[PDB]
């Protein structure tokens, strides 16, 4: 009522005074400081009149930057800080696959388009520059794949491996080292581990997307719930006759639990 | 055929959240520690006092715990991750003890770095690896899963190989380096006020829209 | 020269003075503190 | 549209302003 | 004072328990003897031997551990290494 | 055994009330040399066994309990003299001991966040929490009776009351106990500052409620030697007003 | 000369109070207490500092007599801790502190027993 | 110094003003200041070491320029880049490109030795995931993809370090040579066709950077803002 209106007016005056004091302090800084502004960073970017086409189930991190001709299929994941800008060419990422965080899937020329198949992992900080990776492959963390490289189905490039131009990684084979020597044969248990890793990371992507697609109200509500349910007392709960069950909001899905 | 979602966020008006709590797991950052605004700590991340998490890196402890110890430095654009179980049957949580300097493009997964360690950039530590106390790995070194770096040694090469033993004078400089990057992190820390002023910008945007 | 080490240092400075000084005092006080701590046996009957 | 809708918070603000005024009057009259 | 049974006492008790079977004979029983082959017994005989051992020693043997008691040496090691015996 | 707030309250609050009660029932009512002899024997035992038992302790709470027992023994020397200066010294010692105990238990509750149990747990605290290490070392030295801090004021004025008391035996036993019982405080200070343990127990920061109280108490303890006239005058007036 | 960790791995077994058989994996040079804590049958917060002064017999494990001959004998401090921190003030003659049990390939395959856990909170 | 003292005083005044603003917001019932927003700034400064970036030079919003970077005209810094020059300056010429997810940073502390400022010339590609650490690269050069360059590394004009190469301290890559391998070593001499390819790649990549900057300079989407705000 009138009390609320008066308190709102007082708060407005106090807010104006505080903003004036903040501006005075910023002026006294000497102009060196760079004021923090809005985000200005767009996750999905349309370039060359050519828009990204991502599925409704793909988890694309807000820190991830997809630009231009990236087309990502069902159940895929693009993690935090990964860059996929198909502007001079196209990038086609299949279904059930994951491109982990801080990685880069760039394409060149205008022709060596970047193709990544299904149920394939491209590990942390991995660099791709126009590769053709087939289904159910495995590129390790830090592996860099140059122009025209082709990796066959069920083939592994180990961590920190340079794979040069026009090199073909054959099926059921592991390639490791700076000039990417042949290493091993990637046995059946390893292939099963590859498939299980793809499925588990798809589930982890679903969990991450569910957590990351929350607005301010959901974030605040779950923060309050987490703070209140962080620690529990059983003596007083038993004395009162209460249980204090964990809410379903903080229950992590069993797909990502050991 | 893939079906694009019409209600997909192509612009969040706010970058990636620095702290991403998964379920009941809330990332914990010590007040003395400095984590850059560009980092992403997701899941079971625990950064202790004096840590120097530098811009551009990511720590995703959703699969298993990730721990950064006292005065530990993790540098720009590195990646830290973990997974259930390891090839060595030891606990697979990523542990980095005190006085450990970790370079720019370090790719750490299920490592057990003992205190007072130096690790160069482009260094990769796969699952089950541990670098023992008072050890140095130079830039570009990659350790295979289950490989260990013995204490008091320097290692190098794309396959990790022993180069030479470490003299006491060289060993004593690891904590000095750790506290030096700690001091630089403290210098970086003073530029951030407790609360950002971006909410004024979002309120201005709301007023402009209506 | 023999007096400098055989008598002054080993027999007196590191010997009788130290045995009857910080060393023996430390040992006796350690054992006495242990014996006193043995009294607190954690028994209500003992306290009564 | 320009009113605070929390009755409890409004009463708390009124009590705080009353407290400040009372403390100031006590200091001036003491 | 004392949490594990003595190795010699365990060996003697296990040997005596094995000796108390009609089918077995004291001549062919040795500290390292396989129940199925050396003693000429059957699956039910081995199961009953394990049950008699656990009844004598007064503690329940897990299923897999009992399945891995196919020898007198294995039985002695398990009983001597168990704190509930 | 009791929860840390409970034991802090038990160590701080009942002491002053029971001692004021003792002054009002014994010094006023039943004032006679036999009561002072009883409390002299009790003070000798309290100091000697408190020092001896706290030397052998390896837990923070038990060490605090035995330090409390020893300081009660010092309050008992102040009582067992039973003069004007004796009662004034008793009151000064009670005030200083209450302040020091509030300081120590505030620090303990600050370290309770990470569940500190043993003396070794606070090892290498001079690196993780420097200012906390200096604050707790200052508290330990105050418990010792090092001059610049507040504990020494109560200490020497108790000893002065004992020298004007005629109780040379009591004063000598008290001072020998003061020398003997310094060792475990020094061991605490060593654990914070001198040791380099293989593994460190990182302690979470404080709350403002404990931090403000700890800052005020540490400032009072460290800077009490610059201005003890108010406390000395108040305690003298209280001792004089006990009778007239 | 690859310097892996599987060589340092020492594999042993533990039967806890209720009799369940457990497999415990710990590195050589790392104590049995650390190995059991990593396995998860000992509360990590109960025992944090691997020191005799900070040990209150919360790391106590009963070991077989045929295994006691493969590790160094109990020290005076260890015996004192066992005597003091016990239900009855007696020495179990088969129990040793987990802090002083330095794992090694000689002790690889050792079978230990974890007694009933004790409270440690205040 | 007096400048740093005034900087600290300004920080105190700004903190007090922001606290007053938040008090007024709480009085109004507006709790949106509690909304945790990204505080990342594309250009971040130290006390008196603000980065310089010429106009008509592309800097991606995800790129972070910390400290004493000195970007020149017509050059590009792409998404995910980190450019740290707090300990010592970073000089970056005209027409160069710092491609995606790259890092150009100066050494922290003086424990190893004197801190060498980072220098990058004109019309030079600086790699696609490179980690340059206080080195000098001359004009019309091609630092390769995911390449490590340690302090003291001097790459001459028209010289190539291939992808994945790790050039160690105090190493000089001479004119018209390719260096690669983890212990960076010479492989094969360059050709005038490859040098022309380097220059043409630099030019067309600067053009692509201009296109990216033009596309990114568009106004923020009110539709996307409303979509995020409402549910
Ligand atoms: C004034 C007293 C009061 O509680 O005012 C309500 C307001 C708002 O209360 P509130 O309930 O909106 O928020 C609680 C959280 N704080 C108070 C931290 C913002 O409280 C204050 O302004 C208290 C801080 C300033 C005191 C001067
Ligand atoms: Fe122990
Ligand atoms: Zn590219």
């Amino acid at each position: 009522g009138t009390l609320g209106r008066a308190i709102y007016s007082v708060g407005f005056w106090i807010r104006e005074t505080g903003q004036a004091i903040d501006r005075l302090g910023s002026r006294l800084q000497g102009g060196y400081f760079f004021q923090e502004q809005l985000s200005r960073h767009r996750t999905l970017m349309n370039i060359f009149d050519k828009a990204p086409v991502v599925d409704k189930d793909v988890f694309v991190a807000p820190s991830a930057s997809v630009i231009g001709d990236v087309q990502v299929g069902r159940g895929s994941s693009i993690w935090y800080g990964c860059v996929l800008r198909g502007d001079v060419n196209s990038i086609r990422v299949g279904s059930g696959t994951n491109i982990q965080d801080n990685s880069l899937v760039h394409v060149a020329k205008s022709v060596l388009p970047t193709v990544i198949g299904d149920n394939v992992t491209v590990g942390h900080s991995a660099v791709l520059h126009g590769c053709t990776v087939e289904d159910e492959a495995f590129v390790g963390m830090g592996a860099v794949l140059l122009d025209g490289v082709v990796v066959e189905k069920n083939a592994m490039v180990a961590a920190g491996a340079l794979v040069r131009q026009n090199t073909r990684i054959p099926s059921g084979e592991v390639w490791a080292g700076n000039p990417a020597k042949f290493l091993r044969k990637l046995s059946n248990e390893e292939i099963t581990f590859i498939s299980q890793s793809a499925i588990n990371y798809t589930n982890l992507a679903q969990v991450h997307a569910a957590e990351n697609s929350k607005s301010y109200d959901e974030i605040e509500f779950e923060k309050v719930l987490r703070k209140k349910y962080a620690r529990k007392d059983e003596e007083y709960d038993s004395m009162l006759g209460v249980v204090r069950e964990i809410p379903p909001e903080l229950i992590l899905p069993d797909n990502v639990l050991p | 055929s893939i079906t694009p979602s019409p209600d997909r966020v192509k612009w969040d008006y706010r970058g990636q959240r620095k702290i991403i709590p998964l379920g009941q797991w809330l990332p914990k950052v010590a007040v003395d520690a400095y984590v850059a605004p560009n980092v992403v700590l997701a899941g079971q991340v625990t950064v202790w006092d004096g840590a120097s998490v530098w811009p551009g890196c990511v720590l995703r402890g959703d699969l298993n715990k990730i721990s950064i110890g006292f005065c530990s430095n993790v540098q720009e654009r590195s990646v830290l991750h973990a997974a259930w179980t390891s090839p060595t049957g030891l606990p697979a949580d990523t542990s980095i003890e005190r006085y450990v300097t970790i370079g720019a493009y370090s790719l750490l997964r299920s490592c057990t770095i003992e205190p007072e360690c130096i690790i160069g950039q482009h260094s990769i530590l796969m699952e089950g690896s541990l670098v023992e106390t008072q050890s140095i790995l130079e830039a570009g070194s990659v350790v295979p899963p289950g490989r260990r770096i013995p204490s008091g040694e320097l290692w190098a090469g794309n396959p990790a190989r022993f180069v030479r033993t470490l003299t006491h004078e060289e060993i004593l400089e690891i904590p000095k380096l750790a506290v030096a990057i700690n001091d630089l992190s403290r210098d970086h820390y003073s530029e951030f006020l407790p609360y950002s002023t971006v909410y004024l910008e979002v309120e201005k945007f709301k007023k402009s829209l209506g | 020269l023999r007096f400098g080490y055989e008598v002054s240092f080993e027999a007196l400075d590191k010997g009788a003075i130290e045995i009857l000084g910080p060393y023996g005092i430390s040992y006796t006080f350690r054992r006495l503190a242990e014996r006193i701590s043995q009294l607190q046996s954690g028994f209500v009957y003992h306290y009564a | 549209e320009r009113v605070s809708t929390d009755k409890h918070r409004n009463y708390a603000v009124v009590a705080g302003t009353i407290t400040i005024l009372g403390a100031l009057g006590w200091y001036l009259k003491g | 004072r004392g949490s594990f049974l003595d190795k010699s006492e365990v060996a003697d008790r296990v040997i005596s328990c094995v000796k108390n079977f009609q089918k077995v004979d004291p001549a062919k029983v040795t500290p390292n003897a396989h129940f199925q082959n050396d003693l000429g017994l059957d699956s039910l005989d081995a199961v009953e031997i394990v049950m008699a051992l656990e009844e004598e020693f007064g503690f329940e043997i897990p299923d897999n551990e009992a399945d891995k008691i196919n020898s007198i040496k294995h039985a002695v090691d398990f009983i001597a290494s168990h704190p509930q015996a | 055994g009791s929860p840390t707030p409970v034991t802090a309250f038990l160590s701080i609050a009942p002491k002053i009330s029971i001692f004021a009660n003792i002054l009002r029932v014994f010094i006023y009512g039943s004032y006679g040399a036999t009561l002072q002899q009883i409390f002299c024997f009790c003070s000798i035992a309290s100091m000697i066994l408190g020092a001896l038992a706290a030397m052998a302790q390896t837990k923070v709470k038990r060490l605090l309990a035995y330090s409390s027992i020893g300081h009660v023994g010092y309050i008992c020397i102040g009582f067992s003299c039973g003069t004007i200066e004796g009662i004034q010294s008793l009151l000064i010692g009670i005030f200083i001991y209450a302040l020091m105990t509030i300081d120590a238990f505030a620090i303990v509750l600050a370290l309770r966040q990470t569940r500190v149990k043993y003396i070794a747990d606070l090892g290498a605290l001079a690196k993780t929490n420097p200012i906390l290490a200096i604050t707790f070392s200052i508290t330990m030295f105050s418990y010792v009776g090092i001059p610049p801090l507040a504990g020494f004021c109560s200490k020497f004025y108790l000893f002065f009351a004992a020298l004007g008391c005629g109780a040379y035996f009591l004063a000598s036993v008290g001072v020998v106990t003061s020398v003997i019982g310094c060792f475990y405080y020094i061991r605490l200070v060593k654990r914070m500052f001198f040791d380099t343990p293989r593994t460190w127990i990182l302690y979470e920061p404080m709350d403002r409620d404990k931090s403000l109280l700890l800052a005020m108490t540490s400032s009072f303890i460290t800077l009490f030697f610059l201005y003890p006239s108010p406390l000395f005058s108040v305690t003298h007036q209280m001792a004089l007003s006990l009778y007239l | 000369s690859s310097k892996k960790v599987s060589d340092r791995i020492v594999r042993l077994s533990a039967i806890d109070f209720e009799g369940k058989k457990h497999e415990v994996v710990g590195l050589a040079g790392h104590t049995l207490l650390k190995a059991l804590i990593n396995t998860g049958l000992i509360d990590p917060d109960s025992h944090r500092l691997e020191e005799i002064d900070a040990c209150s017999a919360h790391c106590e494990v009963n070991i077989a007599q045929e295994w006691l001959d493969k590790l160094p004998p109990r020290s005076y401090d260890e015996e004192y801790v066992l005597v003091r921190n016990s239900r009855a003030r007696v020495l179990n003659k088969h129990s040793r502190l987990g802090c002083q049990v330095l794992l090694d390939h000689n002790l690889q395959g050792m079978v230990v027993a974890l007694p009933e856990p004790k409270p440690w909170d205040t | 110094t007096l400048g740093r003292a005034f900087y600290a005083v300004g920080f105190w005044i700004r903190e007090t003003g922001q606290a007053i603003d938040r008090l007024g917001s709480r009085l109004q019932g507006n709790y949106l200041f509690q909304e945790q927003l990204s505080r990342h700034r594309p250009l971040m400064n130290l006390f008196d070491k603000y980065p310089s970036v010429h106009k008509d030079a592309f800097v991606a919003p995800s790129a972070s320029l910390l400290g004493d970077v000195h970007v020149g005209p017509a050059s590009s810094i792409w998404y995910g880049c980190v450019l740290r020059g707090d300990v010592n300056g970073i000089v970056i010429g005209s027409g160069t490109n710092i491609q995606d997810n790259s890092l150009v940073h100066v050494a922290k502390s003086n424990l190893t030795g004197k801190v060498l400022p980072t220098i990058i010339g004109d019309n030079v590609t600086v790699g696609h995931s490179a980690v340059l650490q206080g080195c000098t690269v001359e004009d019309e050069a091609f630092i390769g993809m995911g390449a490590t360059l340690l302090d003291g590394v001097y790459v001459e004009k028209h010289a190539m370090v291939a992808a994945g190469a790790l050039v160690r301290q105090n190493t000089r890559i001479p004119y018209g040579e390719v260096w690669g391998g983890n212990p960076a070593k010479f492989l094969r001499k360059l050709t005038e066709d490859e040098m022309a390819f380097f220059s043409q790649s630099a030019l067309n990549y600067s053009n692509l950077a201009q296109a990216h900057a033009a596309e990114n300079a568009k106004e923020l989407e009110e539709t996307e803002f409303v979509k995020v705000l409402h549910k």
